[PDB]
């Protein structure tokens, strides 16, 4: 069975390393359980009291930099926001633009995050220098579609590589790993451990092509630059020669993804079994991505390819409507001002006020979102069961393949296990669709090239722009007053799933999930890195 | 075994665009240059260790006997004793000025690190300050938001093979920053014609006129950007859009509004 200590006492990990940002996880552990838990997150910027009194038309570059991860999402939605404040309807072409530049997004951030963020909690390195090549070949033929990178030689080429590196004695950013040594909680064999840790080194190669891929309509990356109120600027992107390599390095993004990617997750899923048992939560929100409607936000929850919806206490039989009048935030554990609990994002207020380190009652930068008194994970699980439940064909599919593969229920999902399988199978989704996409694009482009629409600055106004995020729900909230900004909100998947408790003292989604986890060992607790890097946090993002 | 440089990463007020432009270098690979360049020896984004095993790894770091390099990201908050932005319960300015004392060099990648960045411009609630100001120390500055991998590698492979680089009057190595932007834009027949875009979706901005009625920052903006562009594809200004002028100093509250030149 899983294993697990008899620890009893406190467990800090702070850093939280492989995630963005800076964040410290407090537990409890009662018998090698976690019976309590705590999300702190540890910096403050500001960016909604820098951008007071700013123009409205520069809210996109400075809310971009709430993270350079989820790079370009913030200057999707500012941009959004403020198309719906001046009541511009961006063209088709703009929607297209700006929907593909999302996808592309998405595959570049996931494949990094499962790789290069995730992996390492359930991918024992040192342990791959145990592995026979041909045997882990054999093994790989076994898991996964045949590949030149999967044959004994390259594995053996990989093996030997990281054979140097580790006698060479400067273990660099393996230095003091959970792993080092064997650990309990760790269960590949040596053979799947030498497999992922080639795949690893090969999405290093593989991320750069999605992000080449990706600044072909953005201009660059990290921090694209095609978007303008009332659409994007990017005429060249319309263009057949840059579309034609769009459409080429997407195909070898979707190559690794669906050769190396899946079949990465769908093994390691087979060995941690358990883990479809473990850190689970309740309520999942989505705001719908890839629209084929976004003249407004109402037209963007309603036709969101990717749906929109709320689940509530995993009833995947009524999938309500987003009521985007019911979001609120509240402060009372976070490190605010009292007088801001229960704010819509409208009424928003950042008033920074810090106490001390641990303090109980105040423990966290980011703000507490709930949603009519409920806390809501986001992300890609949130995403796949509103899809699933709505019976998105793409979504129907290939979770039925994955529980299939996998042999366990749909209610398995609700876990950490699901909800790092969900992040696969959308990727594997907007990989299904890449073509489709981009010759919709390429074909609208050539009949007509139109790619911003002509806009007025009003006097006074509010707007509001919604995305879905590769980590989930994201919202920014603007109200303009004397033609300049008067206030701007941002709430972001990360608030909504690592921010503290709310008013009530509910625990929000990653202090709930961690619920229950089991520590084999509480001097390398990698259980609690396990379901932390499943919701994908991203702290820059969550307090901006 | 040949021993490797060690290097020390630090984040402190950041986004993250940095080391994630960082990981776009392909000349090395970002593989090849951790495995057989560089030592690098603590990276809070990719490192294996967490919580007490991490600021371990970072302590066994600062004291190895062959010395580190340092690369900082991001700004320093200042306010409130340094306590808004913290890492292993201890302010981010206090581990900073303590790596940075036996640092072989130090390389502010990024603007924020360079100068301040983002979380500093006005009215900089968390009292940000670039590392430079914060520790008083001269630093290497690798600017923009964030700076191309060319730049930042070829700083770091030049600082560990050569020396240090000739820096302009902000910090900057002149072999990437030597140049403003507008000096090798493609559009300056248009700039020097005075064909500008009036609007984004103007025939002018279809036909690719220049963009300085639109806010253009180039011609004022030290960097290489149309020279080596980014992700071997694009940039800006090829996208269509005008250079906010990210890799000057305080460009938050000097280059704003970004769609205007007032
Ligand atoms: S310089 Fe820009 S990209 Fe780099 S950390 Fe600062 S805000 Fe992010
Ligand atoms: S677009 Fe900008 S950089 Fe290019 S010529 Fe015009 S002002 Fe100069
Ligand atoms: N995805 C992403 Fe970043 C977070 N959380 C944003 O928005
Ligand atoms: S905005 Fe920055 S990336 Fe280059 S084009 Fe201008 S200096
Ligand atoms: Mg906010
Ligand atoms: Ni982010």
């Amino acid at each position: 069975p899983t294993p697990q200590s008899t620890f009893t006492g406190p467990i800090v990990v702070d850093p939280i390393t492989r995630i963005e940002g800076h964040l410290r996880i407090m537990v409890e552990v009662e018998n090698g359980k976690v019976k309590d838990a705590w999300s702190s997150s540890q910096l403050f910027r500001g960016l909604e009291i820098i951008l007071k009194g700013r123009d409205p038309r520069d809210a996109q570059h400075f809310t971009q930099r709430a993270c350079g991860v989820c790079t370009y999402v913030h200057a999707l939605a500012s941009s959004r926001c403020v198309d719906d404040a001046v009541k511009v309807s961006i063209p088709a072409n703009a929607r297209m633009m700006r929907n593909l530049v999302m996808a592309s997004q998405y595959l570049h951030d996931h494949l990094v995050h499962f790789y290069h963020l995730h992996a390492l909690d359930w991918v024992d390195v040192t342990a791959a220098l145990k592995a026979d090549p041909n045997k882990a070949a054999k093994l790989a033929a076994s898991i996964a579609p045949a590949r030149p990178g999967n044959s004994a030689k390259a594995l053996k080429a990989v093996q030997d590589k990281l054979k140097a590196f580790v006698e060479s004695g400067q273990l660099g950013i393996f230095t003091n790993a959970y792993f080092l040594g064997g650990h309990k909680a760790y269960y590949l064999p040596p053979e799947v451990d030498l497999i992922a840790t080639a795949h690893y080194l090969e999405a290093l190669h593989m991320q750069v092509k999605a992000a080449s891929a990706m600044a072909i309509l953005g201009g660059k990356n990290p921090h694209t630059q095609f978007t303008v109120v009332g659409g994007c600027s990017n005429y060249q992107g319309l263009t057949k020669d840059p579309l034609a390599n769009y459409l080429a390095l997407s195909k070898e993004v979707c190559q690794f993804v669906n050769e190396c990617y899946i079949p990465d997750l769908l093994a390691v899923a087979g060995f941690y079994k358990d883990w479809g048992g473990i850190g689970g939560t309740s309520n999942y929100l989505a705001f719908g991505e890839f629209a084929t409607d976004d003249s407004s936000p109402e037209k963007h929850l309603a036709t969101s390819q990717f749906p929109s919806g709320v689940i509530t206490g995993r009833d995947l039989g009524k999938v309500d409507n987003v009521d985007l009048g019911a979001i609120y935030e509240d402060v009372k554990y976070s490190w605010y001002a009292p007088g801001g609990d229960g704010k819509h994002p409208y009424d928003g207020v950042t008033d920074p006020k810090y106490t001390k380190l641990d303090d109980k009652d105040h423990y966290s930068w980011m703000k507490a979102p709930r949603y009519k008194g409920k806390a809501m994970e986001v992300g890609p699980l949130a995403r796949t069961f509103i899809a699933y439940a709505k019976g998105q064909p793409d979504f129907k599919k290939v979770v039925d393949m994955v529980l299939g593969k996998l042999s366990v229920p749909a209610t398995a999902l609700h876990s950490t296990l699901g909800r790092t399988a969900a992040r696969g199978i959308e990727t594997a989704i907007v990989c299904a669709n890449m073509e489709k996409w981009i010759k919709e694009m390429a074909d609208s482009g050539a009949k007509d090239n139109t790619l911003c629409a002509k806009w007025e600055m009003p006097e006074e106004s509010k707007g509001v722009g919604l995305a879905d995020a590769p980590r989930g729900a994201l919202s920014h909230w603007i109200r303009i007053k004397g033609k300049k900004i008067d206030n701007f909100q941002l709430v972001v998947p990360s608030t909504w799933n690592l921010g503290p408790r709310g008013a009530q003292g509910d625990k929000s989604p990653v202090e709930e999930a961690l619920i229950g986890t089991p520590i084999a060992d509480p001097k390398r607790p990698v259980e609690i890195l396990r379901t932390v890097h499943a919701f994908d946090p991203c702290i820059a993002c969550g307090v901006h | 075994a040949k021993h490797r440089p060690s290097v020390v990463w630090l984040h402190n007020a950041e986004c993250d665009g940095c080391t994630e432009a960082a990981i776009r270098t392909i000349k090395p690979y970002i593989d090849a240059l951790i495995l057989d360049t560089i030592s690098l020896d603590y990276q809070e984004t990719i490192m294996a260790a967490a919580g007490e095993a991490a600021e371990a790894a970072l302590h066994q770091a600062l004291e190895g006997k062959d010395g580190y390099y340092l690369v900082v990201e991001g700004g320093l908050p200042t306010i409130d004793g340094g306590q808004w932005g913290m890492v292993a319960g201890h302010p981010m300015i206090e581990t900073t000025k303590k790596a940075a004392a036996k640092a072989k060099g130090i390389i502010c990648i990024g603007t924020c690190s360079a100068y301040g960045g983002v979380q500093k411009a006005k009215p900089n609630p968390s009292q940000a300050k670039g590392v430079s100001e914060a520790l008083g120390v001269k630093t290497i500055n690798i600017p923009g938001c964030p700076p191309n991998p060319i730049n930042f590698v070829g700083a770091v492979v030049h600082v560990l093979t050569k020396g240090i680089p000739d820096l302009d009057e902000n910090g900057r190595p002149k072999l990437f920053y030597g140049e403003l932007v507008h000096d090798n834009c493609p559009r300056l027949p248009h700039f020097e014609a005075s064909e500008f875009a009036p609007s984004f979706d103007s025939e002018e901005a279809k036909k690719g006129f220049c963009l300085y009625e639109l806010g253009c920052k180039g011609p004022v903006t030290y960097n290489n950007c149309p020279k080596v562009l980014f992700n071997q594809v694009n940039w800006p200004v090829q996208a269509g859009h005008p250079c906010l002028g990210c890799s000057e100093p305080d460009f938050w509250d000097t280059m704003t509004p970004f769609y205007e030149q007032g």
